[PDB]
RNA sequence: AAUCAACUAGCCCUGAAAAUGGAUGGCGCUUAAGCGAGAGACCUAUACUCCGCCGUUGCGACAAGGUCGUAACGAGUAGGAAGGUCGUGGCGGUUGCGUUGAAGGCUGAGCGU
RNA sequence: CAACGUGAAUGCGAGGUCCAAGUGGGCCAUUUUUGGUAAGCAGAACUGGCGCUGUGGGAUGAACCAAACGUGGAGUUAAGGU
RNA sequence: ACCAUCUAGUAGCUGGUUCCUUCCGAAGUUUCCCUCAGGAUAGCUGGAUCUCAGGCAGUUAUAUUCGGUAAAGCUAAUGAUU
RNA sequence: GUGAAAUCGCUGGAGUGGAACCGGAGACAGUUGAUUACGCCGACGGCGUUGGCUGCUCGUUCUAGCCCGACAGUGUUGCGUCUUGCUGGCGGUAGUGGGUUCGUGGCGGCUAGCGUACGUCGGUGUGAAAGUCGACGACGUUUCCGACCCGUCUUGAAACACGGAUUGCGGAGUGCUUGUCUACUGCGAGUCAAAGGGUGUUAAAACCUUGCGGCGAA
């Protein structure tokens, strides 16, 4: 008898991604190879997102991108992101854009060729810069959900600002009695 | 003295001493193990030791031997290096395991006996 | 028996067979393994003198698993054209005949394995 | 069960020392205390107002605001598997300087001083470590005049 | 069938199941609590220092 | 708890001091004579008696010298006399006894036997005081006197001889008188 | 030539009576095979050391939903997960067998923990 | 903003979020302890166990002593014994 | 009363709840409830993982502190008492 | 049609002292395999690993005794501050010289399990068949060790707690509405489109179709 704890001995990780697209497989294959091989953290990150559920890859904007590329030093720079890049009507100019994605919305995609701009995928960006170079690596924004907004603590403890689960919204769903000092208390 | 508190806490479990040249010298080349990222990998050749204790200027199972006796400046460091010895029952059996070693048992400081139990240990 | 191919012996960490514990006594309790799951079960509370259970442990050496005892691998054959899976590694590969397989193809299929050089466990059976 | 009063079981907590009772000195209010300090919380029975929990009594906290006449202290407390900070306002009667935080801060201020003086004055760093105390090293005991005395265990004698 | 029965028998081996959990280390760097007049000066100092 | 394991106890001579403090820069030099089986059961009970006896324990204390006295001469027999104190279920009790040997250690030795033997006594409840060599007209003791006699003739009344390395069943006749 | 008195504590004895025939476990054991102090040797675990195999975990190599290497590890009720070329009945497809004998039924040679 | 650079021992990777099961009759033991004449009684404190657990020993035993378990082999032992 | 239907009436209660291996692995405790054979709640547990690559620890050392139990005292206050 | 299990009768073999069944390990009966090199088995050597038992020989630590000198004593021979013995410390140690302690010592002897730096060799197998050899030996028999009846409630079940005489077949977390989280897929500030309409004859499908509607964007 040796006298250690199993209780985390596994760690629960994802070899390869639950997904059963064959492409996605193959991004997935080739940059385990990068990885392995070049030793780049960079290829890892890239392994880890491709391999990551898409609840982890929130949809990025193209003002973000086009807010990173606008930064001195990076207009040239190739922006790597596993997340969707959507279209953002709020954006009025759209600067130069080099950017590799696995899913660009047409809407985004026709913005940034008609600026000028450069769309290329994964596989490219290997090709590109197989060690990461020059490169900008942006995602969207992961706690932007209405789900994460249920999520902390519970609506009905104190200094709270949890999302309730309510059928509707009005004066009659849950607004009397623990929500105003005229009824009981307010927390 | 943040060591010996430590001793007496476990007292009845363990049975420590002092150890010896023979006693270093026999426990280092017959049960040596080294912790190489996290891996319990024998100590057959000097190479094993240069390459973790190579910074402190220890290459040789001689000089893990010197740190360890001496208590050098890197005993923290060599001895840490060094996976704990699994040792086999000694050959002629315990006393008591029950008693302190002056009770006529074995738990406890046994001072220089304990090169004698780890004859046999070993 | 050496692996065909190999040198690695063929061991067998036990030879009985795991029977469902009171399938002795009772008819109804048909000999398959069942894992016992009552409380105050002594097989599974693993008293002395009690039937062992299946265990990870009593798996077979990896090299040697699924290896028949004369050092081959079955392969199920339905038809002529099934022997040709068999026809390249025909040192570690045996075929079997399907019993489905009247006695009317099983003459051209021993033939072509004979022909082919593809030991049969079976050739010599279904004659009318 | 126990009754869930404030002060229950405080009979000699709260107590004052014996012939130790009655005006309070006034150096208790001349300290100075600052946000970040640390204190040590013992109550004083003569002061029923801003008194602290029975729980944090013989505890150290650490200062985090300064009213006129008192101060709010985080300490901490065990709750099952948590260990909460929690924030009490004391009155100053009930609080005393912790004592361990300035003995540190005198050895840091000792360390910097004597690391600077050395590298000054081209000296090696010296060595700015507590070790433990080590094993005794070797040494000799003379006897002269101090002839060793012969030691046997004593008879049992009855003492009515 | 009495059934009070109150016990604190396995309640220490259950917290430290898990560890007990000291307290975090930014807990000293909010201002919550603090007394207004002096967040209001404070304020006021943050808002007007000149960056350059 | 303390037992006087091993054949024939070893005898040491065990000196000791208080570890010198500034208002104590010089301290009283302790010496012993103990019988134990090693010299870490010595030291033990060094300790153990030096901490009865004066105001001092192995923490604030440190030992000089340990060492291991043989006896001068095992050519010859002595009769030794042994003052012990000892506890029996009931109360405290001093006793003086007598043994004949060639080795004080085999005196002391035979003491912690005997008092085992008759008195159930075990080696924790047993504090020797002092063990000497008696003349042989000063021991008080019959079972010593009557070995002291130049003309002590004995023999072997009734010897029974176990047989070592044969069968258990014999045809021979077993024979317990032997003139 | 030792004697007398009062105490003390080891073993033994008295104090010590229950109902089916019965319990140091039994037989038995008396310079013990009992009581106390000890010594050599010896016996024996799913414990310790080493050796093989299975699998889990961590790490790693290899152009692969895979193979392999390596170190440590392997208790389990309630309960939770994973794998199942474990098994059953349909559907859309695919691969084949069958009056020279399918399903079903009885039962030897093997395979798989 | 300028300078200074890790300031006890030993061990070791750390932290975050979400979803949810079963449980919410307990019992035993060393020590402490209340009610009771006591109880294999009732009620508490710390820790370890059984429950959930097999294995060697105590002739037998949920809790005692030793020691925790893949499947096998050689060697050596723990408690206990010859 | 009997017959059919509402009606598969409700049950905090009793009984049963059907394949194999692998890994992890409890609780009988807190608070509220016409609550005490039951629930909700926190605790204990599993899974999914994600962010990173030195700050932690059912252990010690140093420094500083809290306590009024054992012991001690009543030729010291209170209460007994020769 | 097929024709299972429980249950039952016959023939042959074998066991059979107040249960019977069962796990581990052999043996027997039985079943089955068998192409100089090679397969299936054994023996003796070598080597690797883990050992078990047992001796010598060097030294190391702490220490003597024998031997010599004076003194003190006496369990004392032979014939009295006698002598011979003997003892005690004390002082010497030249020579001689054993105990105790272990060594990062040196040299041996016997022998075990596992694996194969590998050798020396025997059994058997190359048409049947018989024999021989090898492996199993499974619900047959016999031995040695272990071995209480399952499911369930329970702190606790082999229980003098409940259900269970036997066998076959059937037999119990489902459907739907509504939420929430999680995994995957498409598109993405959008997305899905309803009823409906148009078309479609392998026409209940598929395909086309929305100023407006749901959710989201305050």
């Amino acid at each position: 008898g040796i006298d250690i704890n199993h209780k985390h001995d596994r760690v629960a990780r994802r070899t390869a991604p639950k997904s059963e697209n064959p492409y996605l497989r193959l991004l997935s294959k080739l940059y385990a190879f990068l990885a392995r091989r070049t030793g780049e953290k960079f290829n890892a990150i890239v392994l880890k997102r491709l391999r990551m559920s898409r609840r982890n890859r929130q949809p990025l904007s193209l003002a973000k991108l086009a807010r990173a590329v606008q930064k001195a030093g990076n207009e040239n720079k190739t922006v790597v992101t596993l997340s969707t890049v959507t279209d953002d009507a709020r954006l009025y100019t759209v600067p130069k854009i080099s950017v590799a994605a696995l899913h660009v919305t047409e809407g985004a995609r026709a913005r940034i060729l008609a600026a000028g701009g450069e769309i290329i995928t994964l596989d490219q960006l290997a090709l590109k810069s197989p060690k990461g170079e020059n490169t900008v690596f942006l995602q969207g924004p992961r706690s932007a959900r209405e789900a994460e907004k249920h999520f902390g603590p519970a609506p009905g403890v104190p200094h709270s600002h949890t999302k309730p689960y309510v059928r509707s919204k009005g004066r009659k769903f849950e607004r009397a009695r623990g929500r105003r000092a005229s009824r009981a208390y307010k927390n | 003295k943040a060591t010996l508190p430590l001793l007496r806490i476990i007292e009845p479990y363990v049975a420590w001493g002092y150890p010896n040249n023979k006693t270093i010298h026999d426990l280092l080349y017959k049960r040596g193990y080294a912790k190489v990222d996290g891996n319990r990998v024998p100590i057959t050749d000097n190479t094993i030791v240069e390459q973790s204790l190579g910074k402190f200027n220890i290459i040789c199972l001689e000089d893990l031997a010197h740190e360890i006796a001496t208590v050098g400046p890197h005993f923290k460091e060599a001895t840490n290096f060094l996976w704990p010895f699994k040792l086999n029952n000694p050959t002629g059996g315990w006393t008591k395991k029950t008693n302190h070693f002056v009770e006529g048992g074995d738990f406890g400081n046994r001072e220089d006996q304990i090169n004698n139990l780890l004859r046999k240990m070993v | 028996v050496h692996v065909s191919g190999t040198k690695v012996k063929v061991v067998k960490k036990k030879l009985t067979k795991f029977k469902r514990h009171e399938s002795d006594r009772y008819r109804r309790v048909a000999p398959s393994w069942r894992k016992p799951k009552g409380i105050d079960n002594r097989v599974r509370r693993r008293f002395r003198g009690m039937r062992a259970m299946p265990t990870i442990g009593h798996g077979s050496d990896r090299r040697t698993r699924f290896v028949l005892p004369n050092g081959y691998k079955k392969v199920l054959v339905q038809n002529v054209k099934d022997l040709d899976m068999l026809l390249m590694q025909s040192y570690k590969y045996i075929g079997e005949i399907g019993h489905g397989v009247s006695a009317k193809s099983r003459k051209g299929i021993v033939e072509r394995a004979a022909q082919l050089n593809i030991k049969l466990t079976n050739g010599n059976a279904r004659l009318r | 069960t126990n009754s869930k009063g404030l002060r229950r079981g405080t009979r000699y907590m709260f107590a004052r020392d014996f012939r130790k009772h009655g005006v309070e000195h006034l150096s208790t209010y001349y300290t100075q205390y600052k946000r970040g300090d640390l204190v040590d919380i013992k109550t004083n029975g003569a002061f029923q107002k801003g008194m602290p929990f029975k729980a944090y009594h013989g505890r150290t906290g650490r200062i985090f605001n300064v009213t006129r006449g008192a101060v709010g202290i985080i300490v901490n407390k065990r709750v099952r598997g948590n260990i909460l900070p929690k924030r009490i306002n004391i009155r100053i009667e009930h609080i005393k300087p912790s004592k361990c935080r300035t003995d540190f801060l005198n050895r840091v201020k000792s360390n910097d001083e004597k690391r600077k003086a050395a590298k000054s004055a081209g000296q090696p760093v010296p060595a700015l470590k507590r070790l433990p105390v080590a094993p005794r090293g070797a040494h000799t005991v003379t006897t002269q005049n101090n002839e060793p005395e012969l030691l046997a265990p004593l008879r049992f004698e009855i003492v009515a | 069938a009495k059934s009070k029965n109150h016990t604190n028998h396995n309640q220490n081996k259950k917290a430290h199941r898990n560890g007990i959990t000291k307290p975090k280390k930014h807990i000293f760097l909010s201002m919550k609590g603090v007394d207004a007049k002096f967040i209001k000066n404070l304020r006021f100092s943050r808002k007007n220092n000149k960056r350059q | 708890p303390t037992k006087a394991l091993g054949e024939t106890l070893n005898e040491y001579v065990v000196v000791g001091r208080k570890i010198p403090t500034e208002k104590e820069p010089v301290t009283p030099i302790w010496k012993m004579q103990i019988f134990a089986t090693n010299h870490v059961i010595a030291k033990s009970r060094f300790w153990y008696f030096v901490s009865m006896l004066r105001r001092v324990k192995k923490a604030n204390g440190e030992i000089l010298s340990i060492k291991q006295v043989f006896e001068k001469n095992p050519g010859t027999v002595k009769n030794y006399g042994v003052w012990l104190k000892y506890d029996s279920r009931t109360g405290h009790h001093n006793m003086y006894r007598e043994y004949r040997d060639t080795t004080v250690a085999g005196a002391v030795t035979q003491c912690y036997r005997d008092m085992g033997a008759r008195h159930r006594a075990q080696a924790d409840r047993i504090h020797i005081l002092k063990v000497q060599t008696v003349k042989a007209e000063d021991t008080k003791r019959a079972g010593i006197k009557m070995f002291h006699d130049a003309k002590i003739r004995f023999p072997l009344p009734h010897r029974v001889t176990k047989r070592k390395n044969l069968s258990v069943f014999t045809t021979a006749r077993q024979n317990t008188h032997f003139a």
